[PDB]
């Protein structure tokens, strides 16, 4: 019996920023989702069309795990059909989704007295993101007409901005770690099954 | 549709940067007010300099946006708020001169001292000095010497400074496309609305004059009654028909008449509701006081207080090697951080101040969803009004008995109601004429109506017309009397207190009527009534995103300020005063003077 590597996904010394979100492919292992209930009271655990407490009764070709860290108020933007900043410029989910998200508080690990400036997010972009698309570019946004030759100033700003977490913030602004599990079944047998 | 998108993007960038640059300044100020240390002062200064520079640069940049092109009201409101930063849109040398004048005014007010006509050993100051000696003593000469000396020092040393301050401030105001500095102050109440709702900033003078006209009949009677009771403590000094001497009003300037309570008790045999003994017997501390306040607030539908509020806020004197400031304040720091700083103790006054500050925080939490530039109060005096309406319905006998600090079989006394109403009257009604007179005087001086050579000649002339006080000794034009107030020598406006009083009573009547209560208004309580909470939260969550004529319409169902609720509040006292004044004379004649 070879269990799936979930333990190394939900546990990590350092996560990734929202714009440069990580993605892990899980395939050819036996998956026990019952160990996913081994954390503190989950702030968000809601599953779209997969019928939880029955995860152990299905089989899929491969599973994708996407992990990042976002603000408290933005957790509602990791649902299909939503509109905002994270759901439009950083990370967007398709309307026909199959899987679910797990979001839990991480204030005791990602907050410092002077501010944690290692987490960044995108604020300006020309057009929205297609589902499951990653942007990492650092070109200076142009809002006006006069180009500024790649220097910050009026009508052209730096797209990426920091969160700056502190332990004294309110609950809606404390850091939250989010892991999205996406399942898919395809015409290529099926290797990810239950016990 | 061309610069609207640019304005939206610019406002997004400003909102992102301003929160981060403001949290540090607020946190540094908090760390200084709870520590007091040499390093913390430098930290606060270096935190504030960055914010000031960034805000000035952003305002100057935002000046380049024509307002006529924008259609959406919210963005126009944000940009109008951001542009109005003409506090230093002058020359450099004039700015330095004005700053020097302000600093020397503040220093000369803070460091002033008065020496006794007899042996100069005393040479007291204001601090716990002159304030106590003319807030407790009942001797004519002891009060008179101090009152004359403080003026003969401060006004003499302040007149030329105020003379230059007037012209510098007028130049500042006219440089900002205004008419005078009084109009600059009055511009706070200006609002623009769609379906009417406009409040031209020139109507306030008409409004303030109108409402006061309906308060004169009540105040007059009070001014009679107190006069009678002052004829016993100082027998051969007050004429039966005339104006009260200035130095006998229980305070340095006559702003409040509270300290006249001992000599004006109508029924001395009945003591007021004192609950400190019950709190001591029951074993209470500060934490229980604040949990009680939170329970009262949650009983009406408002939300609880965050865990950060309990974790971070200072609630007692630390009793360590740390010096702090014990002035009670409520702090909102941004990013969901709310705190109270209070050196609270076990007494009724602290119990009510807790409700006041907690109401401040409730309003701050309510308007926390709006954009950053609109996270302010709906007006200049809505904050206090919201704060005081909560403390009003917390000292009522019904609420005190409902929580167990009073006997369950308590019997209400008709004689106690009059005493409570009289104390509230001396606290509240006695300050409106003073504020109105002072603001009218400063407005007239700034507008230029009063000549430079007649200032005091007008100041006293219309002092014994509205408030009704006569000077003990004549003052020449070399004097500058109004410079003695802290709210005159150090700037600050003075009309917020006139609007707050009326707003609080309008709100109280609206909420107590919405809670289905019948009886006297001053006995109404809003605890355990969910209907009033939603009506209050309807206005509390708007901030200033909409003109103040709309939040008031939402709550009280009107579009201006009305004094009828205040008249309903003091009706029993009005009837009792009229009954007891039916033999004497009401009103005063502006001819009597203690001097020749
Ligand atoms: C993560 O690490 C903690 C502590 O090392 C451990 O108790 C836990 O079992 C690990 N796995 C999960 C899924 O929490
Ligand atoms: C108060 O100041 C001291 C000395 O600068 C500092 O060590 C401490 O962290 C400050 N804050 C406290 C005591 O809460
Ligand atoms: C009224 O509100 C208070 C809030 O302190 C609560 O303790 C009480 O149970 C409520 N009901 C009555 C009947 O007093
Ligand atoms: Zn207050």
């Amino acid at each position: 019996t070879n269990l799936c590597p979930f333990d190394e996904v939900f546990n990590a010394t350092r996560f990734a920023s929202v714009y440069a979100w990580n993605r892990k492919r899980i395939s050819n292992c036996v998956a026990d989702y019952s160990v996913l209930y081994n954390f503190a009271p989950f702030f968000a655990f809601k599953c779209y069309g997969v019928s939880p407490t029955k995860l152990n009764d299905l089989c899929f070709t491969n599973v994708y795990a996407d992990s990042f860290v976002i603000r408290g108020n933005e957790v509602s933007q990791i649902a299909p059909g939503q509109t905002g900043n994270i759901a439009d410029y950083n990370y967007k989910l398709p309307d026909d989704f199959t899987g679910c998200v797990i979001a839990w508080n991480s204030n005791k690990l990602d907050s410092k007295v002077g501010g944690n400036y290692n987490y960044l997010y995108r604020l300006f972009r020309k057009s929205n993101l297609k589902p499951f698309e990653r942007d990492i570019s650092t070109e200076i946004y142009q809002a006006g007409n006069k180009p500024c030759n790649g220097v910050a100033g009026f009508n052209c700003y730096f797209p990426l901005r920091s969160y700056g977490f502190r332990p004294t913030y309110g609950v809606g602004h404390q850091p939250y770690r989010v892991v999205v599990l996406s399942f898919e079944l395809l015409h290529a047998p099926a290797t990810v099954c239950g016990p | 549709s061309l610069t609207e998108e640019n304005a939206k993007t610019f406002l997004n960038n400003f909102n992102q940067e301003a929160e981060d640059l403001s949290y540090q300044s607020s946190l540094a100020s908090w760390n200084y007010n709870t520590n007091i240390t040499e390093e913390n002062a430098q930290k606060m200064s270096e935190a504030a300099a960055k914010w000031s520079a960034f805000y000035e640069e952003q305002s100057k940049t935002a000046q380049s946006f024509s307002l006529q092109e924008i259609q959406t009201p919210i963005i126009k409101r944000q940009l109008q708020a951001l542009q109005q930063s003409g506090s230093s849109a002058l020359s450099a040398d004039k700015n330095k001169q004005l700053n020097t004048i302000l600093n020397t005014m503040s220093t000369i007010y803070s460091t002033g001292k008065v020496c006794n006509p007899k042996n100069p050993q005393e040479c007291l100051l204001l601090e716990p000095g002159l304030d106590e000696i003319m807030a407790t003593s009942t001797d004519y000469n002891s009060r008179l010497w101090a009152w004359e000396g403080w003026r003969a020092e401060v006004g003499k040393q302040l007149r030329p400074l105020y003379e230059e301050y007037v012209v510098l401030k007028n130049e500042m105001a006219r440089a900002n496309n205004y008419n005078d500095y009084g109009d600059y102050w009055r511009g706070d109440y200006e609002a623009e609305g769609a379906d009417g709702y406009n409040y031209n900033r020139n109507q306030l003078i008409e409004d303030v004059e109108r409402t006061f006209a309906e308060i004169k009949p009540l105040y007059e009677h009070l001014h009679a009654y107190v006069r009678r009771k002052l004829m016993d403590t100082y027998p051969s000094y007050i004429s039966p028909t005339g104006c009260l001497p200035a130095h006998l009003l229980g305070d340095m300037w006559g702003r409040f008449w509270t300290n006249l309570y001992p000599l004006t008790v109508p029924f001395a045999q009945k003591p007021n509701i004192d609950v400190t003994d019950a709190m001591m017997n029951q074993g209470w501390d500060a934490e229980r006081i604040f949990q009680e306040a939170e329970k009262f607030f949650v009983s009406v539908g408002l939300p609880h207080m965050t865990q950060g509020f309990w974790a971070n806020s200072m609630l007692t004197e630390p009793a360590d090697g740390r010096k702090v400031v014990c002035h009670p304040t409520a702090w909102d720091l941004g990013h969901g951080d709310f705190r109270i700083k209070m050196c609270t103790k076990v007494t009724m006054d602290n119990f009510l101040t807790a409700h006041h500050e907690m109401g401040h925080i409730q309003y701050d939490m309510a308007y926390a969803r709006q954009p950053f530039l609109l996270r302010n109060g709906a007006n200049e005096g809505f904050h206090e009004a919201v704060g005081e309406i909560m403390s009003l319905s917390a000292a009522t006998p019904k609420h005190l008995k409902s929580i167990g600090l009073l006997p369950s079989d308590f019997q209400e006394d008709s004689e106690t109601e009059i005493n409570f109403l009289l104390k509230q009257a001396l606290t509240i009604v006695g300050t409106l004429p003073f504020t109105y007179m002072l603001e009218k005087w400063r407005w007239m001086v700034f507008r230029g109506e009063i000549p430079k050579e007649q200032w005091m000649k007008k100041w006293w002339e219309m002092k014994r017309e509205i408030v009704g006080v006569v000077e003990p000794l004549p003052h020449d034009e070399t004097y500058c009397d109004p410079a003695s107030l802290f709210h005159v020598s150090n700037d600050y406006s003075f009309i917020r207190y006139y609007t707050r009083t009326i707003y609080q009573f309008q709100f109280q009547e609206a909420l107590c009527q919405a809670a289905k209560y019948n009886g006297s208004l001053h006995k109404c309580d809003i605890s355990n009534s969910t209907e009033a909470g939603q009506k209050l939260l309807k206005m509390l969550s708007l901030g200033n995103s909409e003109p103040w004529t709309k939040a008031l319409e939402n709550v009280v169902g009107a579009r201006n300020m009305d004094v009828k609720p205040l008249l309903n509040y003091f009706q029993p006292l009005f009837d009792w005063l009229k009954e007891q004044n039916r033999n004497s004379f009401v009103g005063w004649n502006t001819e009597w003077s203690p001097y020749a």
